[PDB]
């Protein structure tokens, strides 16, 4: 993370369920103890049902994705509908070359229809996993243990949905960083469709 | 930092004979405290009945050995398999070595 | 028409042809000849040397790119020695990078499509010699004739340059003897000597005019010259 | 190929000769009479413009004499664009020499500058040269006064009064019959002016039809100073010549 | 690939001529006839907005642009090489006079500016001429208001009224016939008017033909206000209904 | 950008640009020079076509290099011009790098190349100007004279011209210079060099252009009243006869 | 005028660039060669024309692989298509290396045109003298595409290219109408190999070699791969009793 | 017009081709390896007495142990002379030792086809052939004393001896009977200088000729007007005995 | 000198040739091709013709989507097509990246047009031979219609046509539009669109179409696309009804 740009933190989480993936992160930037923008949307499409969990630095994400969203186009302008797994790649490369430039982690998930959704991690590494589910960013820390033990695969969408929204709000409870709100967004064959939750909700589960 | 140099630890040992020539090194070869190799041959015969080894970084030698051998080979291609002189490598390997002076 | 289609490396004829390689490829002809075979176990080059006089010496058609590899020539000398050099680099190249000895076949693409370049390249000519090479390897014996057009060909033998038809009928009448012939290149040397001698119209070889090389199973590619040809002479 | 479609510029006649120099050189016939003057206290520039009109718009307009320091402007023979390019380079030229020296370029550097540059064109690049050749007015310390010339090989004079354009022998000429070394600029003013008149290809020789300067160190000075002449001045002193 | 035209294409004849440009004249003057008139109180030019079928929509065709709020610009020739150039000027203009400035540069340097790229088109190699010459009209604020011509030759030079293109020669008769010094726009504008309908063959009216001027700055289209110093563009173009307004006025 | 080869073999072998070059050094005014026994002297003959220049700001057909070592040509005064450049820069090259100015031959033999480099050289012409080169070399009077060509050739003489009509006045010199006996005296060689002149120059002095360079950098150029007081006493000395 | 086809980029007065109908010339004369998409997948087949005796049977090789899953095939001057194969190889890499997929053949198709394109756009680059049958399966089925120096290529049913194609196009036009479901690669290996001695009989003046690859979904998974011993001696043998 | 590189409809290269005409138009230089050493003569050629045949040298030194002399379009070379020299120290400085006579000659001629105008292949940066021709002798331990003849074909021979230039060929087929094994350094010099004189238009002298040798134990070595008078003077002698 | 044929520089007239011989392979593909403005939408039809079964017919397209509101249909040369729509493709990207926003239609047009403008004036550079038809519907302009050539020409268009018979179309729908008085058809449904354009298709090419017949693509707020033959059959099932 460079001087002088907002940092992202907040709390990525991506879960696969029976339906699809479902994209979840909290709304927060902050630089130090203060928070920049509590409402900024973490939640990014590069491609219609492809999208990303952006995590260190927002500009880098910010700058990163559309890059990624314009090959994508360019990609899709050709060839169409890339695989989310090929988005990732495209990260990757970036990432994994400017990985000395950049501080950024980026969950990359998208719905396929053959796929239904998936999820792909790229840590600050570089490195590229498909996951049934992914979390990353500060308040991440806090809810592996819950995470793993309370995940289950092929969930439903809302079962997923509420393991999503209990462990951003711990996160969210335990992570400074990670707050405002719970942005959450759909990813199935049904489409993509974006999900907010207030504090007065969510911070109480 | 990464570093770009170490050491593979194992001394080599040149002697000039008056008619004849011998070289030697162990063929250990070590990482720290960590035994690389024992069996690791680091001495090496370029042709041309001379034969050049380097102690330190492996890798360095390694490949500069192989770069050299590699200069064995245009030698005897462009001054049509003339034996290279045991000197004139060195002058040769001189510039190898000083090619990476910095 | 000519000039018109004659001139550029770059134009085809109206039938859709490179004069300019196919005159390169004819300066191949005026080239001397050079003869190559092999075996499964070894693969000869035997080349004519050819001088600008008595007092000069004899121009080596011969060239050795590898210890599993070298090749022969007839045709421009210099961009031979331009591809050989670059070949060798390859092998060293593939034996640098790969610790691997370049593959005959491999070998022969690469400058099949180098020259290619020439080919469709404005401002450049294709190369002045077509080329015969033979290699050893793990799969074995191989003889690789090339064209300038960069057309590349694995034979059994053949034979390029003035005239080389006759012992190419000759070699081709001769096909399955010497390919049989295996772990006695002396025949198989003695075959390409017989054959060179049919292509030879003027002369007769001699220690000097004929030039050998030859690799082989355990036959690094060597070249035979003179006192080493005097016995298949 | 290529080939087919290199006029092949910079090529030597059989007699040795470049023929874009020379048709350069032809269309420079073609270009405007333009001529100038090196008198004793000073160096006087006056140019026809050419192809005028009604509603050309004179004032703004300068087709020809172009500064390109206060102690050098120049005269220019040939296509307008082009030599601005010249211009500007060397006025930059010239700064950047006043900027290396804190000082003012003496005038031939700045010629032999530009000289070159066109010769830049005659040994190399297949490019055509400009068809355009400059008077070179300038005033130094060393030599004071300099009137210079350029051709496009780059070749070029000094003078101490000149001609460019059509009517040049005619010009030279009556210039070097009329000239006179100890010539004050006022009478070289009019002797342009009058070999201008008769110069003239058209009818009347005119203001709106000329281009008008003068390099002169004023009579209180110690800044030589180069001055261009509005119409109506140089209205005023064609009328000065009698021409009226 | 690798163009190897790096050799002037356009050679001194053995008369010391330039063909393409003589040729880009002849283009040139093949171009629609456009005119340009220079006024007291500003500068309009004008052409005829050219339909090579009704289905085309006229006016996402552009024959007069603005290069800055107080200078557009006019051709007669081929639009597209009018086109690429006008982009060009604009650029230009801001990066080598804006963006070292802050402001827009006073017509004659853009022109000087523009000219210089025809000129180079002419020497470099790989290139021609460009198919246009150009009427260029803007106001400074220490020149005022000035009208120039351009042409593939990149020579340039002001003008009190001019037009180029086709009708051009008829025009400037009648316009060296109509001009003086002390027209104000209006009427020059009915001027231009009354001369165009000359080199209009077919239907005459705004949807026919393109008129702007440079006139006084416009603080409604400066697009936002509070700012004293800034009154607006000078330039503008005029409606199809202005137009035919006056061409009522006619 | 622009490789095109002007520079090519004729079909019997020869570069006519080369040739042609050959064509506006004859074109070129004549140009000459010699060696007195001490001394070099270069004649010129101004480009008479025109007059009422100003000589004084006109450069002079010859030129100085170096304080030691100057040239002359016959040409293009452009092309020389470039030639001119590069040589000035070579020896202060030379005299910064070999803490020492050229010889006279050093320079000349960087020049040739120059020419001899632009023949095949592709995208270029040759230059059009064949130049003479005098200078006496560092710690050395000797006369130094070289003549250089757009072939980029260069070589010594005794004496030598260049430029239009070169020949006559060359066999003019080949008889009357002798290298058994240089004209030893400036003057003589001076002499010499003007009678040599007239031979071409068509009887002008203003039109004819000295220079002399002696020994540590000592290079003089001659005033028209020089030259035309040996015109006046070469004439005599042709009509006392 | 005239000559219009003597430099590629030229437009012919029709707009045309002869130099690659030029081009086509030799393309034709390339050996013939055919391809077929069956139900899941592609065939390549290819007339292997024997020289001589001196040839070594099976070791020169015209189908050429481009990364795994996509085998070509070209009628024409042979380092002109491998030249671009690798390329095209090349392309794949670049494009799997980024898109970290093998490439879809339509993808893989368009980049090369463009390449080919390339050589009619410019008056020194020579176009391509081959023309090639090119293709395989991707993650949607196969494809089976044959581009021209023109830069065109197409999704064909069937494709053959060089001198017997007629005799193949006739084929192919048959089986498409015998087999408008589709085919089995087996029988598009067997058939293949009839129309290949049916396309030799224009060349049947001498003998040749059969060289047969062939892409499948099922069969190769989707891998590329020749048609090889038995299998590639029963379509020899199958086509060998039907040719009687 | 036509291409630098376009092939002869036989395969030949025109510029090239023409490239072997100025090369005879060069002066005819001769010279003969033997085993004591290898003479080099060549024709002065001065264009007029005012020419000082002292600052025409078409016989050049590479290095001590390997020379060369020229004939052709002389200042060519200078780059080449220039590049062969390096070479030699090059490889002196990477091998510390001389260089292979071939091995300098052999790199040399790969300057020969570096003309082009922007080749296809490859980046070789100049117009056309050079228009000269080499004669080159060199001592080399491995091969003693060697001649090989450069060419802008970037073609060369070894030869016992050889004529190039002007006269060459028929001095050619002088050496032709003229040479052996085992003739002397004395005896080529007298050889060369007698068939220089033979083909020589001027009366042969040490300023319309210059020779010079290069030997093992001195490599190359420069023959002086006076040595070389006192040799044509010998000749003068020898040459009228029958 | 007669180069000037071969090169782009003027005639002595102050004409390109390779570009009008460049107009020339326009038409050489012998497609009838047409654009309309429908009212809230745009819809390009064309000649689909394949000649050999051995095709892919599927394969064989020159509407191309440029974008996912700017398709493109394309006259001349299938490469040049698949050269040219890259490019654009590549743009509009680009433009999306850096200007935040798809590039609305004329701006590919107008930057397309420059190429060939760049072309017009290089003379390594050959221009294409293809004329380019840019529709979608603009945000701001909603249906918009832009036709660029090989000189880097271009407009607007109320309507327009490509192919040989492209003069009668174009006559046909000036009679309709003059008729109408409108720049665009009123029909809301780019469905009764496309049916009223293969209709003047038809009428103005007095020839019928089937399925495969055509080539269809459909700008629509925001997305354009293209038809299948079915979509195609669908509309000649209604058009049958009409007429």
């Amino acid at each position: 993370l460079k001087k002088g740009e907002v940092s992202l933190g907040t709390s990525i989480m991506a879960v696969t369920f029976k339906d699809g993936v479902i994209l979840g992160a909290d709304s927060r930037t902050t630089t130090g103890a203060y928070i920049a923008n509590r409402v900024t949307d973490k939640l990014t499409r590069v491609h219609d049902k492809i999208w990303c969990c952006r995590s260190g630095s927002a500009a880098d994400t910010q700058a990163i994705a559309d890059i990624v969203q314009y090959h994508l186009e360019l990609y899709t302008s050709q060839y169409g509908t890339p695989s989310t797994e090929t988005a990732a790649s495209v990260f990757k490369e970036l990432c994994y070359e400017n990985k000395d430039n950049l501080t950024a982690g980026i969950i990359v998930a998208g719905y396929d229809d053959k796929n239904k959704g998936e999820v792909y991690t790229i840590p600050l590494g570089g490195s590229v996993h498909k996951l049934p589910y992914a979390i990353a960013g500060s308040g991440s820390t806090f809810i592996y243990g819950y995470c793993d033990k309370n995940f289950r695969e092929n969930m439903s969408k809302e079962e997923t949905v509420d393991f999503i929204k209990h462990s951003l709000s711990q996160a969210i409870k335990w992570d400074g960083s990670s707050g405002g709100v719970i942005r959450m967004v759909v990813l199935t064959a049904a489409g993509v469709e974006r999900l907010i939750f207030y504090p007065d909700e969510y911070e109480q589960l | 930092q990464f570093n770009p140099y170490g050491d593979n630890g194992g001394t080599i040992l040149g002697i000039a004979g008056e008619d004849f020539a011998v070289l030697a090194g162990d063929t250990r070869n070590i990482t720290d405290y960590s035994i690389n190799s024992r069996y690791e041959p680091k001495v090496f015969d370029c042709g041309d009945n001379i034969v050049m080894s380097a102690n330190g970084f492996a890798a360095d030698g390694d490949a500069l050995v192989k770069r050299f051998k590699n200069s064995v080979k245009w030698y005897h291609f462009d001054h049509n398999d003339k034996k290279l002189s045991i000197n004139s490598a060195a002058r040769n390997i001189q510039h190898l070595l000083y090619g990476k002076r910095f | 028409f000519r000039n018109n289609y004659d001139g550029d490396t770059v134009t085809f004829s109206p039938t859709g042809r490179l004069f300019q390689v196919e005159y390169a490829l004819e300066a191949i002809k005026q080239g001397s000849v050079t003869v190559g075979l092999r075996s499964n176990t070894h693969a000869v080059l035997v080349a004519l040397k050819r001088n600008a006089d008595e007092l000069s010496s004899y121009q080596k058609k011969i060239i050795k790119c590898d210890e599993h590899m070298g090749l022969s020539l007839a045709g421009l000398a210099p961009d031979a020695r331009v591809l050989s050099n670059y070949l060798r680099q390859q092998c060293n190249y593939s034996s640098l990078v790969f610790n691997r000895k370049l593959a005959v076949e491999r070998a022969g693409h690469l400058l099949c499509d180098k020259a290619q370049k020439n080919t469709q390249s404005y401002g450049g000519r294709p190369y002045g010699v077509g080329l015969l090479i033979i290699g050893y390897d793990k799969s074995g014996a191989h003889l690789l004739e090339f064209q300038p057009s960069g057309n590349v060909t694995e034979l059994y033998g053949t034979a390029i340059g003035a005239r080389s038809q006759g012992a190419k009928t000759y070699l081709e009448r001769t096909l399955d003897t010497f390919i049989k012939i295996d772990g006695n290149p002396d025949e198989l040397i003695k075959a390409g000597v017989e054959a060179i001698s049919q292509s030879l119209r003027d002369e007769s070889l001699t220690v000097d005019n004929l030039s050998i090389a030859i690799v082989g199973k355990d036959t690094p590619f060597t070249i035979y010259d003179g006192e080493a040809v005097a016995k298949y002479i | 190929g290529s080939r087919r479609y290199d006029s092949r510029t910079t090529i030597f006649s059989p007699e040795g000769r470049l023929y874009q120099v020379e048709y350069a050189l032809e269309s420079i016939s073609h270009a405007g009479t333009a001529i100038g003057i090196m008198a004793s206290d000073g160096i006087v520039l006056a140019a026809e413009r050419k192809v005028t009109s009604t509603l050309l718009e004179q004032d703004t307009s300068t087709e020809k004499l172009y500064k390109l320091n206060d102690k050098i402007a120049v005269a220019v023979a040939g296509l307008t664009a082009d030599a601005e390019i010249l211009i500007n380079t060397a006025r930059i030229h010239a700064q950047n020499y006043l900027k290396t020296y804190n000082e003012d370029i003496p005038v031939e550097i700045l010629v032999r500058r530009l000289s070159d540059i066109k010769q830049g064109y005659t040994q190399h690049g297949g490019l055509r040269p400009f068809g355009v050749s400059f008077i070179y007015a300038g005033y130094d310390d060393r030599y004071g006064y300099q009137l210079y010339t350029s051709n496009p090989s780059g070749n070029y004079t000094g003078w101490k009064a000149i001609s460019v354009g059509a009517n040049t022998s005619a010009a030279q000429t009556l210039l070097q019959m009329d000239y006179k070394d100890d010539m004050k600029v006022d009478d070289a003013i009019e002797l342009a002016l009058k070999t201008l008149s008769k110069t003239t290809d058209s009818s009347a020789l005119t203001y709106d039809r000329l281009e008008f300067a003068t390099i002169r160190k004023g009579a209180n000075d110690g800044e030589v100073y180069q001055k261009i002449f509005k119409p109506q001045e140089i209205k005023d002193i064609l009328v000065k010549t009698g021409i009226t | 690939m690798t163009d190897r035209y790096s050799f002037s294409l356009t050679t001194f004849s053995p008369s010391g001529k330039l063909g393409q440009i003589d040729y880009a004249l002849t283009a040139v003057k093949q171009g629609v006839t456009s005119l340009g008139i220079k006024a007291t109180n500003g500068v309009v030019i004008a052409t005829e907005k050219k339909s090579s079928s009704p289905l085309a929509m006229s006016e996402t065709l552009s024959k007069v642009s603005l290069l800055t709020p107080d200078i557009g610009a006019v051709y007669s020739g081929m639009g597209p090489d009018y086109r690429v150039l006008v982009d060009k000027s604009r650029k230009v203009a801001h990066t080598s006079y804006k963006r070292i400035y802050g402001e827009y540069p006073p017509t004659k340097l853009l022109v000087s500016e523009v000219a210089k790229i025809m000129q180079e088109a002419t020497q470099s190699g790989g290139v021609r001429p460009f198919g246009v010459s150009l009427l260029i009209a803007g106001h400074d604020e220490f020149n005022g208001f000035s009208l120039y011509q351009v042409d593939p030759s990149g020579s340039y030079f002001p003008w009190k009224a001019t037009a180029i293109g086709k009708g051009s020669v008829a025009a400037k008769t009648f316009l060296e016939k109509r001009w003086n010094d002390e027209l104000e726009l209006e009427d020059a504008i009915h001027i231009a008017l009354l001369t165009l309908k000359e080199s209009v063959e077919g239907e005459f009216n705004g949807d026919t033909i393109e008129l702007a001027i440079i006139g006084d700055e416009n603080p409604d289209l400066l697009g936002y206000t509070g700012i004293p110093t800034d009154k607006g563009p000078r330039f503008r173009k005029l409606t199809s209904q202005e137009i035919n307004d006056r061409l009522e006025a006619l | 950008g622009y490789d095109r080869a002007l520079s090519i073999f004729s079909p019997d072998g020869h570069i006519f640009q080369v040739e042609y070059a050959l064509e506006a050094v004859k074109r070129g005014t004549c140009a000459v020079g010699v060696k007195g026994k001490n001394c070099v002297v270069l004649g010129c003959e101004r480009r008479s076509t025109l007059k009422l220049q100003d000589t004084r700001i006109t450069p002079s057909k010859v030129s100085k290099i170096d304080s030691h070592v100057v040239l002359s040509f016959s040409g293009l005064n452009a092309d020389s011009r470039i030639l001119i450049e590069k040589a000035r820069v070579e020896a202060q090259s030379h005299r910064l790098t070999l803490e020492d100015p050229v010889t006279v031959e050093y320079l000349t033999r960087y020049v040739a190349g120059v020419q001899q480099r632009y023949t095949q050289s592709g995208g270029v012409r040759p230059f059009g100007v064949s130049t003479l080169i005098a200078g006496f070399d560092p710690r050395d009077d000797e006369p130094k004279l070289y003549q250089t060509e757009p072939s980029g050739i260069y070589s010594s003489w005794s004496a030598q011209t260049i430029g239009r009509n070169s020949k006559t006045v060359r066999e003019f010199l080949e008889k009357n210079y002798d290298r058994k006996e240089p004209p030893a005296t400036v003057e003589e060689c001076v002499k010499l060099t003007v009678r040599s002149l007239l031979e071409v120059v068509q009887t002008g002095a203003k039109n004819i252009e000295i220079t002399v360079v002696k020994p540590d950098s000592d290079i003089v150029a001659l005033s028209s009243e020089e030259i035309n007081q040996y015109v006046t006493q070469i004439e005599q000395e042709k009509q006392e006869q | 005028g005239t000559g219009y086809d003597l430099s590629n980029s030229v437009f012919s007065p029709d707009g045309r660039n002869f130099q690659v109908e030029y081009a086509v010339k030799a393309v034709e004369n390339g050996t013939t060669s055919i391809g077929i998409k069956c139900n899941d997948g592609v065939v390549f087949a290819v007339e292997k024309l024997i020289t001589s005796k001196l040839l070594v049977p099976q070791k020169n090789v015209k189908i050429q692989v481009v990364d795994r899953h996509i085998g070509c095939v070209y009628s024409g001057l042979i380092p002109d298509g491998r030249h671009l194969v690798n390329r095209g190889r090349e392309e794949a890499a670049s494009f799997k290396k980024l898109y970290k997929t093998p490439i879809p053949i339509p993808a893989f198709a368009d980049r090369l045109g463009q390449y080919v394109q390339a050589h009619t756009l410019y008056n020194s680059v020579r176009p391509f003298g081959v023309s090639t049958i090119f293709g395989g399966v991707d993650k949607n089925g196969a494809h089976l595409y044959m581009l021209e120096p023109s830069g065109s290529y197409w999704g064909y049913k069937g494709a053959a290219t060089g001198k017997g194609r007629q005799s193949a196009k006739a084929e192919l036009e048959k089986l498409v109408d015998h087999h408008p479901e589709g085919l089995s690669a087996r029988e598009a290996v067997k058939q293949a190999a009839k129309i290949i001695y049916l396309a030799h009989e224009d060349n049947k003046e001498k003998d040749f070699e059969l060289e047969i690859s062939w892409c499948s979904l099922s069969e190769t998974n989707g891998l590329h791969k020749f048609v090889k011993g038995d299998l590639l001696q029963e379509a020899i043998d199958f086509a060998q009793k039907e040719i009687n | 017009d036509r291409g630098v590189s376009t092939f002869s409809p036989e395969g030949r290269l025109f510029q090239v081709e023409y490239s072997l005409e100025a090369i005879k138009l060069g002066s005819t230089a001769i010279g003969i390896a033997t085993k004591e050493g290898v003479v080099l003569g060549v024709e002065k050629r001065a264009t007029s007495p005012l020419l000082e045949s002292d600052s025409i040298e078409k016989i050049v030194e590479i290095d001590r142990h390997i020379g060369c002399a020229m004939s052709g379009l002389t200042a060519d070379a200078r780059s080449m002379i220039e590049h062969a020299r390096t070479a030699a120290v090059t490889h002196n400085l990477y091998y510390d030792e001389d260089i292979n006579v071939e091995s300098l000659t052999q790199s040399v001629c790969d300057l020969a086809l570096r003309f082009g105008e922007g080749a296809s292949g490859e980046e070789r940066l100049m117009s056309r052939p050079f228009g000269v021709a080499l004669l080159i002798a060199g001592h080399d331990a491995d091969d003693g004393y060697q001649l090989f003849h450069a060419e802008p074909s970037g073609t060369f021979y070894r030869y016992n001896a050889k004529a190039i230039g002007s006269g060459s060929e028929g001095a050619q087929a002088e050496l032709l009977n003229e040479w052996h094994s085992s003739l002397t350094l004395k005896e080529a010099e007298l050889l060369v200088l007698k068939i220089l004189k033979q083909v020589m238009e001027e009366k042969l002298d040490e300023n319309n000729a210059q020779l010079s040798c290069i030997t093992k134990q001195d490599g190359f070595k420069i023959y002086d007007n006076e040595k070389t008078a006192e040799l044509i003077k010998e000749l003068k002698e020898k040459e009228a005995a029958e | 000198a007669g180069y000037d044929r071969h090169i782009t520089i003027f005639s002595p007239e102050g004409r390109l040739y390779q570009v009008e011989y460049a107009f020339k392979a326009t038409n050489q593909t012998n497609i009838n091709s047409l654009a309309v403005r429908g009212k809230d939408c745009t819809v390009v039809i064309s000649q689909k013709k394949v000649p050999d079964k051995l095709l892919d017919p599927t394969t064989v397209s020159y509407i191309f989507c440029i974008s996912r509101t700017i398709g493109m249909v394309v006259n001349g040369p299938i490469p040049d097509a698949r050269n040219a729509a890259l490019r654009a493709k590549a743009e509009a990207a680009e433009f999306r990246y850096k200007y935040g926003y798809d590039m609305p239609c004329d701006v590919l047009a107008k930057r397309m047009a420059n190429l060939s403008q760049i072309y017009t004036q290089r003379a390594y550079m050959r221009p294409l031979g293809v004329i380019l038809t840019f529709v979608s519907v603009d945000e701001e302009l909603g249906p918009s219609i832009y036709k660029t050539d090989p000189a880097g020409y271009y407009v607007g268009y109320k309507a327009t046509a490509t192919g040989p018979k492209q003069q009668e179309i174009t006559t046909n729908l000036e009679n309709h539009f003059k008729k109408s008085k409108i720049d665009h058809i009123n029909e809301e449904s780019w469905e009764k669109v496309v049916e009223f354009a293969i209709t003047h298709m038809i009428d103005a090419l007095g020839t019928e179409f089937s399925k495969n017949d055509l080539e269809v693509g459909v700008a629509t707020k925001d997305k354009f696309f293209t038809l299948s033959a079915e979509n195609i059959e669908e509309r000649l099932v209604a058009i049958a009804e009409q007429d």
